């Protein structure tokens, strides 16, 4: 079973966003679909329900007159339709059934901030800096608007010893990460190491070859 | 409006029988609240194993199971799990729409306590000649998940320019955290070197970069 989400973005005060939930894997229009969101560091908030033929509908107060959520078991898509976007409603939004995995959730930042690409760094190793033969390289992914960011490596060839932090939010409201990558110290003169940095939300694409100072 | 009431955390060992409660601040709870319990686990999407107050949802393992007692939906895990340590959510039909809980943290004891490895990136060339200069530093494998960070410029602290993250769950069961130090690049160059000290259960560890 899956449910895939799209259609979250960064939308200005008074805007309009459609989110879709797709389907598959199990009898969709035998189940009630929900719609939940959570903002972060606050608490799980159920917004809205439909039942199988899709002529219930409840909405929280919070939201009746601005959402509409709706589906299509002819193509087994579950639907909000957001209205009237005000900064309250910035959450993670996900559809969810009674039973079984929830969909893994989509992005909404209603603010009146234009998204900002990020600028990268490479976080170079030194031989005179290891710790018991590793080294550790990798890339700085600074100030950017908002989430989220991925972070590759070697075009997602390399994933031993990868680990990827969580962004900081700074006082001014950009985030920032980094992801680092241990390594022997012997594959610092013969492999090449290259973090692929996206940041959706402003298209922003960058590459960067980490070497040694 | 009614709230839904969980604990906010409990403790078990392996093996153990744990017993969650979801109450309503209105009263009573039937069979018509339909409660519904949802795990989440860090870098895994939530996944909801108990419907309709006792409905099993389909590959959850059968040591969770959902009732009413005492006017309260309730779960219980009989010989509890390392992975069932993780948030569980209680939500409640109100005739007209559901209400989640606050979630209870369940921990499963055994983990072994981790120090915390620490690595600390000096500015690049590149972020120099933008006439910037941050400091990283990035704490990994420690357990349990809380660490203090202090900077030190020399030999002296400094607070200005700190920004440290809350601790995440690692997929080893471990944690991490990253702090940031923002400082000019007349700064970064007019000391000897910085510091990064990570304090965990009594214990620091320190890493050090010097201008190049
Ligand atoms: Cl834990
Ligand atoms: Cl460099």
């Amino acid at each position: 079973v899956q449910l895939v989400e799209s259609g979250g973005g960064l939308v200005q005060p008074g805007g309009s966003l459609r989110l879709s939930c797709a389907a598959s894997g199990f009898i969709f229009s035998s189940d009630w679909m929900n719609w939940v969101r959570q903002a972060p560091g606050k608490g799980l908030e159920w917004v809205a329900n439909i039942n199988q033929d899709g002529s219930e509908k409840y909405y929280v107060d919070s939201v009746k007159g601005r959402f509409t959520i709706s589906r299509d078991n002819a193509q087994n898509s579950l639907y909000l339709q957001m209205n009237s976007l005000r900064a309250e409603d910035t959450a993670v939004y996900y559809c969810a059934k009674e039973l079984g995995p929830w969909g893994q959730g989509t992005l909404v930042t209603v603010s009146s901030a234009s998204t900002k690409g990020p600028s990268v760094f490479p976080l170079a190793p030194s031989s005179k800096s290891t710790s018991g033969g590793t080294a550790a390289l990798g890339c700085l992914v600074k100030d950017y608007f908002p989430e989220p960011v991925t972070v590759s490596w070697n075009s997602g060839a390399l994933t031993s010893g990868v680990h990827t932090f969580p962004a900081v939010l700074q006082s001014s409201g950009l985030y920032s990460l980094s992801s680092v990558v241990t390594v022997p110290s012997s594959s610092l003169g013969t492999q090449t190491y290259i973090c692929n940095v996206n940041h959706k939300p402003s298209n922003t694409k960058v590459d960067k070859r980490v070497e040694p100072k | 409006q009614a709230v839904v009431i969980q604990e906010s955390a409990l403790t078990t060992s392996p093996g153990g029988t744990v017993i969650l409660t979801c109450r309503s601040s209105t009263g009573t709870i039937t069979t018509s609240n339909y409660a519904n319990w949802v795990q989440k686990k860090p870098n895994h999407v939530f996944t909801g194993l108990i419907g309709a107050t006792s409905i099993r949802a389909p590959g959850v393992p059968v040591r969770f199971s959902g009732f009413l007692i005492g006017g309260k939906a309730a779960l219980t895990i009989t010989g509890a799990q390392t992975e069932d340590d993780a948030m569980y959510f209680c939500a409640l039909w109100y005739n007209t729409h559901y209400v989640f809980g606050g979630g209870t943290k369940v921990t499963v004891l055994g983990q072994p306590k981790a120090a915390p490895s620490v690595t600390l990136f000096p500015p690049s060339s590149e972020e120099l000649q933008a006439n910037k200069a941050t400091l990283v530093c990035l704490i990994s494998d420690f357990y349990p998940g809380a660490v203090t960070v202090a900077w030190k410029a020399d030999s002296s602290p400094v607070k200005a320019g700190v920004e440290t993250t809350t601790p995440s769950k690692q997929s080893n069961n471990k944690y991490a955290a990253s702090s940031y130090l923002s400082l000019t690049p007349e700064q970064w160059k007019s000391h000897r070197s910085y510091s990064c000290q990570v304090t965990h259960e009594g214990s620091t560890v320190e890493k050090t970069v010097a201008p190049t």
